Parts: structure tokens; C-alpha cells; sequence
């Protein structure tokens, strides 16, 4: 055994470091991934906040999903007071979700096609330059996100960090005409998203194919099985969401347990491996001590006991029973999901009534009992809890996707070469802002 | 000559990263022809800061964070350009609320906006930052390092604003409106505040600004889009030209 | 491109007044303001526009996104109190879902534009989407209790009664519905005025498309300026749509000459002011927005 | 020889002034033996602004009428030793809320404190002030000019960080123990903020300041009360002999 | 007087602890604290006393206002996370209407006693109003979560079976009430501070009447200092009542040399870390409360 450490992890949101364990091979024998984002404190921030400010707070908890912690953390807030909002409202905000959605699978297309190869050849794509055909691809990207973003920005109020959501519904209402925009520009989008979903499969079922992918001048083995685990995987909804108002919640808090790091992360280790040519800028030097339990920044969320999966795959694997596990799986579950996003959108603005009311007529003010709503985030189950007592948040937790991936991602990391475990855990499709809040 | 532009993330949502994406084929078109992005642990895989000509600089500074502190000081000393970019650089925007006490880094108590640890030169206030402003900013600080002298002193006075930002402090509120505005004399009731303000904290009343405090997240922005705050007549009476030269430097 | 130093910069500079008889009925001059929007919206140039509202009290402004010729028409007429125009600037963008946003409001609130497509500070969608400004003359405003006291005692009007204001000749005029007429004289109305505009450097609206006002042109009429590229194409299509009639500015009185003094006056007068802040205090004085 | 005091009302809501007298036979014996109040339109027919050896002074200035931007002139040009007396005159305090549009001057818009208008030597902040410590500075200031050279020692030694907080600025809120301690690393949770805040705005939560923004009416008392703003050893650890000296200076 | 300088100025130190046999049952060392409130209480030097009472979760304290006996006594034992006791020190002499306040807490807290005393700001009543403070030596403090952590994590415990925590010996002591005992390093405990206390060069609560701790002193028996007048008059009528054991600290082990050598540690790291501020950053650095 010996310890080689990346630090810091790159093509993923946010800051997080890789501390393995190798074989005499270079194969991951244990490895922890873990948060060393500061935490900047959200959940206590928010004790005595007033309700309508804490999901404004949240959202700044991340500016890829913003729209996941305003709906959670707004929802939260009306689950825990008992305030039913108007389908108006309800219609908006999954159209926001719903367009949110695809620009981040879009922006998760540029940060892992790096790693992967123009099919049938040896070239990897590089979408800076200005050759194809990574240039027409990045053009329908940049297509794609910009639809994504003007949708959000039109039925949210704001693509990055979304204003129309307020307890008890929305702001505003959108215009006959703006309703119109919306439309039209899913029906591009569809088209686009189509194009831009089998390109990706094609690329990924190409990168199953293969056998060894290149990392700095070296050639390394792709495991069949790279980055299985036995964890399974957790989802409140193929699209939306759940909350503790509805009927038949998706979600069960009884089953929630978080602990500190400490319970499933290696304690003390010393970097005794370095290669200065892992691109670009090497390892972590010889010598370095390293704690994952005392330096991951985040909690971990379990589930009956136990680490999860969430996210794409997890939504598909829960409500389609999705059959196949580890990266290039996640990859497929992920690019699946982009169609759903442009049929919601239209099949919302048809229903929606453009003169229809969007907040509830009354706000209940809270009486300190305990409320939950779980948006299913870009990245997998996002869930906030709260008590609001006299308009006042009194308790807050928020259980975030990456969060929960954190320990399982790092699970999966076992028989990957230690030089990919990074395309291990960017399947996962990383927030470490999210997940560490 | 391409400049060297690097995004450096502290404690930040990522938030003005996607902001600067968000300019679409026009962030494409600066990196094709203006700009290399030297630096981005979100989208390229430079482990550590190299040098840099501009260091967009997103998110605030966690004091007991020792790697943090390294890091925006080595930045300063990498960089000929510092901008703050976004509201939590400026200003700490919501990490002002952060007082510690959560897992696992319940000590992690303290953030400040990165001005207060080194010199800033640039402020492009905003949360988010609106695309259009790190645009501007992107190509005007290429024309003050790569232009004629005309575009040069162009470059120069379109930017003073947002340096005379960096020099002025690391706040934001909306109180901003009342200590330098309302107080001051100097309100005229345009409401351009309330339409900037990201979270509706703002209302007029009888033609006089109306802060709900409580709602505020405090990212300085209704400061900054004040016509009453900057309003540098060389520059901004000249909108149509400054319009046009800076959408003939985007044009394909 | 003329550069006059107290009229701006502009083009051409006509009296003019709409076509449209409709308008004229309640437009405090020659209907240009309304005309102009109402037209750019039929011909596309605009998808909508900000405009000074029916709010909810007597002769108190209300903006609001108008997106037809029926509720351009309800902001027709002067009212001499503060409408916060600009705050309905990025939503038109957002749950409006505007493309080609107008806008209308006097010297400042053009001011506030620009600078928002230059330095947009959470302003994200604004830049690219203003598409026509119209800017009025403005000397000075009020807030809505100056006014109240203006018209309810110097004039001694009720406010429910109250057809028109219009300030001119050295006085406030106030005309009722029922046809009387009182007048105050401006000396008496100064204490009144808003604060803020005293540090005001603009009197033609220098900074919009098109710019109109009344000062230089008869009753009825309206002192027009053609700014901007878009000023200049969208006044060509309307004149050559049969929308205005126009006289050169020239062979117009009181004209230019008048307009230019009275622009003068006011920027001399504000530039004092501006210059009195900086040694306001002992050893220390008030921010400049300007320097 | 006794030292000559004015109070100059600003907008002030006379609080400040009755602070003072609710030094009860303490405000007596100091006008018996050490000051004469040579002004005071509340207590006294004095007219105009004389001289003074120190003018306390509440209240702030509305910069849209003449006759208090004089009075805050001539104030200074009067006075050896200026005083911003109260939060008011200290950092606005409820005139920052201020915004015109009331019968019947609605051009009253505008209130700076008076640190804005003129330099101001010796703040006293709280809203209201503390009678105490208006006393300690009268006494103070008294033997600042009139002692033996170990008491006018004591006496500039005590006044510093009053003076400190005067060269520091003219803001005051509850965002100070966010700004200047919490974010800082100098909060240690000790629950003096609460104490002090005269309208209940803060709690604290697991240790830390929770502000109620909308609640504060931003008179600057808790960052002034915490004992991480100023915390100046030589004086505080002499708590038991500066005690027993200001007693016996009011002694009969 | 003595005038050291790490251990603050005082008149005498002694090792003492209470005579009082039912205090003694929950004290955390010789019941100095309690012993030293009750007995004001009742002898009316104060009519009423801050205390770190319980709070609403295990082991996290609540400050209240204690007026008997029984309510001082539910402040007994050591709690290691915050308690912010300045929090009622003024509604002490409101709601509550005394005349003679005590307070209790760490040094840091009497400091906060101290300069209310001297500059209080909106603390109007509070500098007359204090009559009695005991200050604990303190060596750092940390927040709840921080405590949590400590105890379910690196000691293994759950906090609902704590019946006592010591830092001693250089480890963390968890007892509980079932009679087990665990411990942890330090050294694993240092990431977990409250990171205000870093800048705090003060051990033996150097600004109180009186301060306890356990340093210096056997197990069962506190290091009393006895500093101000009020301190010693109270001191000394409670010995001659009755109230306390003594020993003079210089014929007790380990004594003040074990003490003053932690004091010094303390303010040394302390007073190096209030130094890197000043120079934390690139030209420039952090606030220094005592500049
Ligand atoms: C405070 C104020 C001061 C003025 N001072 C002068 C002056 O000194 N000399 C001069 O020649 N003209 C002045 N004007 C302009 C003049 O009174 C007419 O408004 C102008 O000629 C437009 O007339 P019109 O027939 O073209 O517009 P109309 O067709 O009658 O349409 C009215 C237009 O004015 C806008 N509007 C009405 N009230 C306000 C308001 N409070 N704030 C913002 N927009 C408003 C409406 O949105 C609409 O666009 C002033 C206008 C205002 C609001
Ligand atoms: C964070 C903390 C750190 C300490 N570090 C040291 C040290 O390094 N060396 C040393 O010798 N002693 C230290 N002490 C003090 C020691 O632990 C005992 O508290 C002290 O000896 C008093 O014991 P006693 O028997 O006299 O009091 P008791 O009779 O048991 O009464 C307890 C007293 O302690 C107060 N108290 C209990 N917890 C707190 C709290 N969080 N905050 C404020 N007041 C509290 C109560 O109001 C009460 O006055 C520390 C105490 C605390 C709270
Ligand atoms: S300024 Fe706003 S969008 Fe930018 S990093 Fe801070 S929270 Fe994110
Ligand atoms: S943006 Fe307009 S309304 Fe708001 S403070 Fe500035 S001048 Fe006053
Ligand atoms: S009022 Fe709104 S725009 Fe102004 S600082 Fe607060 S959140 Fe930002
Ligand atoms: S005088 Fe200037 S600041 Fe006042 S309302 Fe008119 S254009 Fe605006
Ligand atoms: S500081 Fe408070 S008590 Fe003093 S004048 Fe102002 S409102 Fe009155
Ligand atoms: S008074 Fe105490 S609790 Fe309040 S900010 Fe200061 S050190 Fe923190
Ligand atoms: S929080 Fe309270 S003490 Fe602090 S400035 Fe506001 S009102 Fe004053
Ligand atoms: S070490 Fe100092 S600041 Fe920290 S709790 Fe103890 S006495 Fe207070
Ligand atoms: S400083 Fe704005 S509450
Ligand atoms: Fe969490």
C-alpha cells in the first residue's frame, strides 16, 4: 500500500481533493474523496433569519443550481408553516426547474468531454480550439445553455440565483407573449437537446469500447467495472420533487441519519507517492500528512445507515429501474434525462394560465413543527428541513446531492487506476459548494 | 498578443463563473482571439496559480481556512490585474451572515471580501454579476494592455468607476442609498435600485427608496447601479460609440 | 451631428406635433411622447414600453410596462411628481418577456438607461434589450406632497377636479375639468422642488433617442430633437408614415434661442451647487457623483 | 477654574440632554465645581453659540435647511473641544431612515451626522447615551484641562478610543459585529452586543450574533458596547482606581 | 498587592474549596463559584447573580438571572461550549430590579463586565448596579457543535449519559453517569476552538472581584485569587463565617509555578497570533481590538 493524493480535483464545481490508497499496481485500494470547500455555514446562519430571506440565503449556496435550493429551501418553509401555494405557481416553478436542468447537463457536457475521445480515434476533445468538430459541438452547447438560462430567467425572475419564487408562490405571473417565448424557445431547445443527447451517448458508448485511455503521456487500463459500489442509490422524483405537505411523500425522514466524516472516512495517512507529471502540476508532495476525517468539509447523509447515490442515475435506477452501475452508466443516465426537461416545459405552459393567481391568498406564520421539501437538483435528491415558528426560521438542515455522493463516489473509487479516479468522480457530476453549504 | 486571464474560486458559488460563460459565443470569441485562460479549476485542469495579466476573482476569504489566505495572497502576487469579480469578492454579499458552528468545520467562523486581505484594482459588483458588465470588463482591460493609445485611454476611463469602487471599501447594503445617496442629497427617485436589487428587497414609496433590511443579502448592487453613485458623463454620454466599438470587437 | 454644450448632441431639430387627433385630446403638447411609442410598437421597434401610468391617488404617477396603443394612451399628460420609472427596467425583461423594451421618463431616468447598458450591476439581459428611449424636457420635480400643497393651497384646486398642470410663463397653472384656471407663481413653488434635482446637469434629455418638450415650440406643439441612430431611423419612418407634422426649429418662436438659455440657466445654476458640495462643511464637504 | 460646556440641539430628540440631567445631583455638582453651561436652549436663554471649551452636541444635520448647516459650522469654529453626543449625532441613527416627502417641509429629505460636516473630536455613542458616560467625559475632559499632569494623563488615556471610534467613521448598525468582529475572527461570544441593543435586535444562536436588521434602528451601541471594537488594556485593567477617582471627583 | 504579570493583580492566593458538603456533590472542583454566589446571596452583597443554568439541549448552557439558592446551585459543573452571560447584564437591573448584580464567567466575560463599567454604551444603570464578579480561569472554549463532535465523536459518548468533562493531563475527560470514562488528546481537540480565542491574553480572569480554577490545586480544590476590595471584603467575612477551607497556594502542589507557566503559554501563543494580524495579508492586515 501506499498514499498518493490529487489535490486540487479539477473539472467539477467547487474545491475538493482525491487521498488514495494504492496497490503495488497504481489501483485504488480505499479511497476517500472529500469536501476542503470552507464551510460557510448556511444551516446556522439561517437560526432566527426571517423565512422569506433564508431561501435567497440558500440559493447563494451554489450559482449552477440555484433554482434547487430556492424551490427546496422556499417549500420547506411553506411545508413547515402548512402553506398550500396556487398551480399557477406550481406550473412556474417546474419550468424553471425544468430549464435549470438542462443548461446544468450542458455545462456538465463541457467539463467531462475532455476526458473522452472523438469516437473510433485517439484524439481526445479539446473544446477550447477552434477546429471541429469540437467547435460545432460547443456551439450547440452554448445553444442549449443559453435557451436554459433565458427560460429560467423569464419564469424565475433570474437564471442565477432566481427572484420570482417567494413563500407562498411567485412574484409574478408572465405575459401571454412571454409564455409564447417560452415556447418557441423549448422547441428549439427539443431539437437541440435530441442532437446534443446522441451525440454524447455515441461518445460515451465509444469510451466503453476502449481500453486504456491516455493521462499524462501514459497509457491506463479502463477497469470493465470502473467505479461500481455497493451502495444503491436514493430519488424522490423523476423530474420535480416531494415535500413533507404531500399526500404520499417520497421521501422518508425516518430513514435519515447524518453523521461527521469521522464515521466512514480514513483518519491520518502520509502521501508516500507523488508524480509530478500528473497533468497539470503534478500530486501532492511525499511527506505531506493527510486526515480525511478531520479535514472533509462535509456531513454525511445516510440512508437506513449506509451511504447513497443520487442523481440522474438514482432517478432512473428508482423509477424506470434503470439496470446497468459506475461511471459510463452514469454518464447514459445523465444525457437520458435531457428530452423529459424540453416535454415538461411545453406540456407546463400549456396548462399554464397566464392570468391565474401565483401566491397563496393566505401565509401562515408557522408554529415551530418541523417541514421538508426534496428537489430532485441537476445532481440528485437536494432536501431541506425546517421549522419556522412566528415567521422565524427556528431549525434548518439542508441534505444536499453531492453531499450524499461524497462518501459513496469515494466507495466506488476501489480498482480504478489512482490516474482516473478523477473521471470516477466526475460522473458524479461534483457540486463541492453544494455539498459542503 | 493575447492577455492571461485566470478564474480564481474562494469561497464562492461558482455563480460568477457561469455569469462569464454566460456571454455565450462571446466568451468563445474572447478566447479566440484576446484572451487565454491560464487558470480554472472548473474548466481546465492547471493545478496551481500561474501568472496571470487579469485574475477574475470570485467568492471571500475564510480566515481560518490556511489554504484560502495562501491562495489570495499568491493571487496579488500572480496577478497584474485583480478584479473582484462578483458580489461576495467585493463585498462578502452572503457570507457576511457565515459565524461558524456547522460540521464539519464548525470553526470555519470568520470570511472577508478579498480587498481586505490584499489590494484590489477592479470591483465588478453584482450577485449574480450581470454577463454583460465581465464582458466589458474582459475587453476593455485587452485594449488597455494590447491597444492603440486611443483605445488605451478609452479603456482607462471606462474602467475608473469600478476601480474608484475597489477604493472606496469592501461594503455593501442597502443602506449604501441612504449613508451616500438619500443622505447626501442626491436621491432623484428613479427606482433604478429596485429593478437591479436581486431580491426585491427594495420598493419605492412615494418616489423614495424603501429597504427591507432583513431581506437584503447585502452584494452592493443597488449602490452600484444608482445613477447617482458613479455617473461619468465622458463615458456615458458617448453610449452610442462605446456600444458600437465594443460590439465590432465581439463581431464575426 | 450638431454637439451644442447645453442641448447635447443631436442631429436635426423640428417643432413638431402627431397626426393622431385621438392623442392630442389629452397629451400635454404635441402628443410626441405618445405618438412615438404608440408607432413603435404597431411597426415592431418595440414590444413594449415603460411609461408614467394612472397610479393610486389624484395626479400621482404609477409606472408600468404598457404592451398596447390603449395603455400607452392612459400616460398621456404631465404629472409634475416623481415616477419611479426605472424600476420595471430588467423585469420587462424577465416575466414580460420584452425583446425590444421602450422606455419613457425625463433626463435622469435616460441617464439611469445608459448607464445600465454600459455598467450593467445586477442588470444581466438589460443592455442588449432597451431598444428605444424617449426623454423629456425637465427643469425640475416634486414629490407628491409638494405637489398636494402646490395645487391644494397656492392654487386652491381640488386634485379630483384638476384636467391639466403645466408650468410655463413663470407660473404653475392648474386647469379644471369644469374649465377654471389658477395660477401660482414659480418663486412660491421653489421650496417644493425635490432636493435631488438640484445637482441636475440635463435639460433636454441629452442622453435619449429622441428628446421632446414644449419650450420653444407654440401650444399644441413640441420641441423635438433626433439624438441616435435609432432616434433617426424611427422619426423617418413615422414622418414618412404620416404620423407628425413638423416646421425646421428655425422658422418657430420663441425656437432654439430661448430653449438654449433656459437650458443654460439650469445647468449654470446646478453647476454651482454641484461646486457649493465639495466645500459644504468645515474642512470637509459632500459627495460629488460626478467627479 | 471651570471649563466651559455648551449643548447645541441638532435634530436630536432632547434624549441626549435628558441623559445628562439623569446624572440627577452628579450634573449639579459638576456645574457647582468644574463646568458653567454657557448654552443650552432647553435650560437656558443664551441665544446664540458662544464659545466653549466643549459642545455637546445631538442630533444630526438636515443638509436641506440653512440655519443647521450654520449652527454645525459655527459650532466648530466656537468650540475647542466637539462632542457628537448620542447616536444621532454620531452615526445618523433613526435620521439615516429619513427620505422627505412630510408636511410641511417635504424638501427635508437629507440628515448626515455631524462628523459628515465638520471634524468631530470625541464620540458618545447610545441611544440613548448612558448618563455615566457623558459624566466620565465631562469629568474627563475637565481634568484633560485643568489637572496636574498625571490627571491630564489619565484623562487623554480614557478619551482615545472615543476619539477612535470619532476618526473611525460616521456609520453605526447592527453589520458592525458582522464587518468589524465576527467576520474578523474576533467574536468570542460573550453576549454584550444583546445586552446593549436598545430595541432587542439581537439574539444569540449556539454562541452568535443573530441580527434582526429590520428591528435595528442603527445607533452603532453594540459594536461600541463589544469588547472586541476597542479594548484598551491600560485603562479597563485600572477599572477599581479610575472608578474610585471619578466617585471622589463627585464627592461631597 | 501583588502585581504579576500573567496572573494579574491580587492581593492573596490561596487553594480553598467549600465547606458546604451538598455544593460540593455537583461542583466541578471546590465549588468556588457557587459557594462564593450563594453566600453574597444570602449575606446581601448581591440580590441576585448571571449563571451558566441549563439549557435546552445536553450539556449546552443557558445564561439566566439566578435569585435563590436552588437557581445558583443548577449552575454547578463545567460546561465547555459558549454561554453568552453579558446577555442579561443590563434586564438584571430592569425586569429583574436589582440593586446588586453578580456575575459569573469566563475572562473574557469579566472584561465585557469591566468595560460596561467604565465606557458603558446604551448601558445606562449597569456600571453602579454591579456588585460582585468570580471569573473562572479559562484556556479556550469552543461552540456546540464543536462539543458534539468532541464527545459522540473522538470520546465515543452520548451527551445524555455526561455526568461530568475535564480538560486536564492534557487530555478531554468524559465521565458518565453510569461510571465509565473516556478520554481524548488535545491535540485532536485543537481544530475544534472557537477561534476568537486566540487573541485572548487573559488565564486567570484577571479583571474579577475573584477568580477560581482548578490549575495549581489537588482534584476537589480550586486556585482562588483574591483581586479588588470587594473581592476581598467578601473573602474574607465567608472564611471567618465559615464557608471555606484553605491552604496557602505556596504549600500546595503543583501551585502558582504549574500556574504561571500556562499563563504564559497562553498569552505567549495568544499575543504571537494578535501579531500575524497585523500582517496577515499582502499590505495589509486584521483589526486589532487592543491597538
Ligand atoms: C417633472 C417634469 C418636468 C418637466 N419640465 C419641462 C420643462 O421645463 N420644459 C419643457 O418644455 N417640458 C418639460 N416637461 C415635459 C412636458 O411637460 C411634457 O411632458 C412633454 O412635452 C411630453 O409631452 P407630449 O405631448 O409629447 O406627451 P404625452 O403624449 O402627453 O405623454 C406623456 C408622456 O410623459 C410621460 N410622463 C408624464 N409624467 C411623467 C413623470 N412624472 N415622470 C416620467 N415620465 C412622465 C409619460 O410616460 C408619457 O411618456 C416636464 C415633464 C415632467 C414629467
Ligand atoms: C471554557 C471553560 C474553560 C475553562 N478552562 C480552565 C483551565 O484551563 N484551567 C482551570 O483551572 N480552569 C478552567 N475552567 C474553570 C473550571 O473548569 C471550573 O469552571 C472552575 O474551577 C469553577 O469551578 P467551581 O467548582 O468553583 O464551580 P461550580 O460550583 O461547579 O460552578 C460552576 C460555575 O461555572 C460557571 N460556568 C459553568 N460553565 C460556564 C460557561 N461555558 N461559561 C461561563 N460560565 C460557566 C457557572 O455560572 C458557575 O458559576 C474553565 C471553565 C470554562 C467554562
Ligand atoms: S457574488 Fe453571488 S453569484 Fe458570485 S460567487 Fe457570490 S453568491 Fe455566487
Ligand atoms: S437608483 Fe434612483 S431612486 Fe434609487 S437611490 Fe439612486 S437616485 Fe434614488
Ligand atoms: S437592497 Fe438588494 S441590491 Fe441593495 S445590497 Fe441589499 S440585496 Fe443587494
Ligand atoms: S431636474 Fe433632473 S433629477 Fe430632477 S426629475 Fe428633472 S431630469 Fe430628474
Ligand atoms: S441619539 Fe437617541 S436619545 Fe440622543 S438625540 Fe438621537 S434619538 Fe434622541
Ligand atoms: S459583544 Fe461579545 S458576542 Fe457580541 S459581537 Fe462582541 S464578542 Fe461577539
Ligand atoms: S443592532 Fe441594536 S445596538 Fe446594534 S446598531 Fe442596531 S439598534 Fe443599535
Ligand atoms: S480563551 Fe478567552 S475569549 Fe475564549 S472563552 Fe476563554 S476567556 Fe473567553
Ligand atoms: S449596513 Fe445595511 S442593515
Ligand atoms: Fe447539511
Amino acid at each position: 500500500t501506499k498514499v498518493v493524493e490529487i489535490s486540487p480535483t479539477t473539472r467539477l464545481e467547487g474545491h475538493s481533493k482525491l487521498t488514495l490508497k494504492v496497490n503495488d499496481q497504481g489501483i485504488v485500494e480505499r479511497g476517500d474523496w472529500l469536501s476542503i470547500t470552507p464551510v460557510r455555514g448556511i444551516e446556522k446562519l439561517a437560526i432566527g433569519k426571517t423565512m422569506e430571506q433564508v431561501p435567497k440565503i440558500a440559493s447563494r449556496v451554489c450559482g449552477i443550481c440555484p433554482i434547487a435550493h430556492t424551490l427546496a429551501s422556499t417549500e420547506a418553509m411553506e411545508a413547515s408553516i402548512g402553506c398550500e401555494i396556487p398551480t399557477d405557481a406550481k406550473l412556474l416553478r417546474i419550468i424553471l426547474h425544468a430549464a435549470n436542468r438542462i443548461h446544468s447537463h450542458a455545462l456538465h457536457n463541457i467539463l467531462i468531454l475532455p476526458d473522452f475521445y472523438i469516437p473510433g480515434t485517439e484524439k481526445k476533445f479539446n473544446l477550447f480550439a477552434n477546429e471541429q468538430p469540437a467547435r460545432s459541438v460547443m456551439a450547440r452547447i452554448v445553444r442549449i445553455r443559453e435557451i436554459a438560462q433565458t427560460i429560467a430567467a423569464i419564469a424565475g425572475g433570474e437564471a442565477i440565483h432566481p427572484s420570482n419564487p417567494r413563500i407562498g408562490g411567485m412574484y409574478h405571473n408572465v405575459s401571454p407573449r412571454a409564455k409564447q417565448k417560452m415556447a418557441d424557445l423549448a422547441k428549439e431547445c427539443l431539437v437541440l437537446v435530441h442532437e446534443q443527447m446522441e451525440f454524447m451517448l455515441d461518445v460515451i458508448r465509444n469510451m466503453q469500447n476502449r481500453e486504456f485511455v491516455e493521462v499524462g503521456g501514459k497509457q491506463i487500463p479502463l477497469p470493465k467495472k470502473l467505479g461500481y459500489h455497493n451502495q444503491g442509490v436514493m430519488a424522490t422524483a423523476p423530474m420535480y420533487g416531494s415535500s413533507s405537505l404531500d399526500d404520499n411523500p417520497t421521501w422518508d425522514f425516518t430513514r435519515w441519519k447524518e453523521t461527521r466524516p469521522w464515521d466512514w472516512y480514513m483518519g491520518e495517512v502520509t502521501i508516500d507517492l507523488e508524480d509530478p507529471s500528473y497533468p497539470i502540476g503534478g500530486t501532492t508532495k511525499v511527506g505531506t500528512k493527510a486526515n480525511p476525517q478531520m479535514e472533509s468539509c462535509t456531513g454525511v447523509p445516510t440512508y437506513d445507515g449506509q451511504p447513497v447515490e443520487v442523481g440522474p442515475r438514482a432517478r432512473l435506477a428508482t423509477f424506470k429501474n434503470f439496470d446497468e452501475k459506475g461511471t459510463f452508466a452514469q454518464h447514459i443516465a445523465r444525457q437520458m434525462e435531457y428530452p423529459d426537461c424540453c416535454y415538461t416545459i411545453l406540456n407546463c405552459l400549456d396548462n399554464l394560465n397566464t392570468s391565474g393567481k401565483v401566491l397563496a391568498d393566505h401565509i401562515p406564520q408557522g408554529d415551530g413543527s418541523m417541514g421538508w421539501a426534496a428537489n430532485e437538483a441537476p445532481r440528485g435528491s437536494n432536501i431541506h428541513l425546517a421549522r419556522v415558528k412566528d415567521g422565524k426560521v427556528r431549525w434548518y438542515d439542508m441534505l444536499v446531492p453531492t453531499t450524499w455522493n461524497f462518501p459513496t463516489c469515494s466507495r466506488a473509487l476501489t480498482g480504478a487506476p489512482w490516474q482516473i479516479a478523477e473521471m470516477v468522480v466526475r460522473a458524479y457530476d461534483p457540486c463541492v459548494s453544494c455539498a459542503t453549504h | 498578443n493575447k492577455i492571461k486571464i485566470g478564474h480564481v474560486h474562494m469561497s464562492g458559488c461558482t455563480g460568477c463563473l457561469v455569469s462569464l460563460a454566460d456571454n455565450n459565443l462571446g466568451l468563445i470569441k474572447i478566447l479566440d482571439d484576446y484572451a487565454d485562460l491560464v487558470y480554472c479549476l472548473t474548466l481546465a485542469d492547471v493545478r496551481h496559480i500561474p501568472e496571470m495579466d487579469v485574475a477574475l476573482v470570485e467568492g471571500s476569504v475564510c480566515l481560518q481556512d490556511h489554504e484560502s489566505v495562501e491562495d489570495i495572497k499568491e493571487t496579488r502576487k500572480k496577478s497584474k490585474i485583480v478584479v473582484a469579480l462578483g458580489s461576495c469578492a467585493c463585498y462578502g454579499n452572503i457570507t457576511r451572515f457565515s459565524r461558524g458552528g456547522q460540521h464539519n468545520q464548525p470553526q470555519h467562523e470568520s470570511y472577508l471580501p478579498i480587498g481586505d486581505l490584499i489590494d484590489v484594482d477592479v470591483y465588478i459588483p453584482g450577485c449574480p454579476p450581470s454577463p454583460e458588465l465581465i464582458r466589458n470588463v474582459a475587453v476593455m482591460a485587452y485594449l488597455l494592455l494590447e491597444g492603440n493609445e486611443e483605445q488605451k485611454e478609452l479603456a482607462g476611463k471606462y474602467l475608473k468607476p469600478l476601480m474608484d469602487l475597489a477604493k472606496r471599501g469592501t461594503s455593501g447594503c442597502f443602506c449604501d442609498l441612504m449613508y451616500d445617496v438619500i443622505n447626501q442629497g442626491l436621491c432623484m427617485g428613479c427606482g433604478t435600485c429596485a429593478a437591479s436589487c436581486p431580491v426585491h428587497a427594495i420598493t419605492l414609496e412615494f418616489g423614495k427608496p424603501q429597504g427591507e433590511r432583513d431581506l437584503c443579502i447585502k452584494c452592493g448592487s443597488c449602490y452600484g447601479a444608482c445613477p447617482r453613485s458613479f455617473f461619468n458623463l465622458d463615458v456615458i454620454s458617448e453610449f452610442e460609440n462605446i456600444s458600437e466599438i465594443i460590439a465590432k470587437a465581439l463581431k464575426d | 451631428m450638431i454637439e451644442d454644450p447645453y442641448l447635447g448632441k443631436y442631429v436635426t431639430c423640428v417643432s413638431a406635433r402627431s397626426t393622431d387627433k385621438e392623442i392630442l385630446k389629452k397629451a400635454q403638447d404635441g402628443g410626441i411622447a405618445t405618438a412615438l411609442m404608440v408607432y413603435a410598437l404597431e411597426e415592431g421597434f418595440i414590444d413594449g414600453t415603460i411609461v408614467a401610468g394612472e397610479g393610486d391617488k389624484p395626479w400621482q404617477p404609477k409606472p408600468v410596462v404598457a404592451m398596447t396603443r390603449e395603455d400607452i394612451l392612459k400616460a398621456r399628460g404631465t404629472r409634475y411628481n416623481i415616477s419611479p420609472q426605472i424600476s420595471w427596467l430588467k423585469e420587462a425583461t424577465r416575466s414580460f418577456g420584452l425583446d425590444k423594451v421602450g422606455v419613457t421618463g425625463v433626463c435622469c431616468q435616460m441617464q439611469a438607461v445608459r448607464k445600465a447598458q454600459l455598467y450593467p450591476i445586477n442588470m444581466r439581459d438589460v443592455p442588449g434589450k432597451v431598444a428605444f428611449t424617449v426623454g423629456l424636457f425637465c427643469m425640475e420635480n416634486f414629490s407628491y406632497k409638494s405637489l398636494q400643497s402646490i395645487v391644494e393651497d397656492h392654487a386652491n384646486q381640488s386634485l379630483g377636479s384638476v384636467k391639466k398642470m403645466e408650468i410655463t410663463k413663470g407660473k404653475f397653472w392648474v386647469y379644471t375639468e369644469r374649465g377654471n384656471v389658477a395660477t401660482v407663481p414659480l418663486k412660491a413653488t421653489h421650496k417644493y422642488e425635490q432636493p435631488g434635482c438640484h445637482v441636475c446637469l440635463d435639460y433636454v434629455s441629452n442622453l435619449a433617442d429622441i428628446s421632446t418638450g414644449s419650450v420653444g415650440s407654440p401650444d399644441g406643439w413640441s420641441t423635438v430633437f433626433i439624438r441616435t441612430k435609432v432616434g433617426n431611423e424611427i422619426w423617418s419612418k413615422a414622418v414618412a408614415d404620416g404620423m407628425f407634422e413638423t416646421k425646421p426649429i428655425e422658422e418657430v418662436k420663441p425656437g432654439l434661442d430661448l430653449l438654449r438659455k433656459l437650458a443654460k440657466q439650469k445647468i449654470d445654476k446646478n453647476q454651482k451647487t454641484v461646486e457649493e458640495r465639495k466645500t459644504f462643511g468645515i474642512n470637509k464637504g459632500l459627495r460629488n457623483p460626478y467627479a
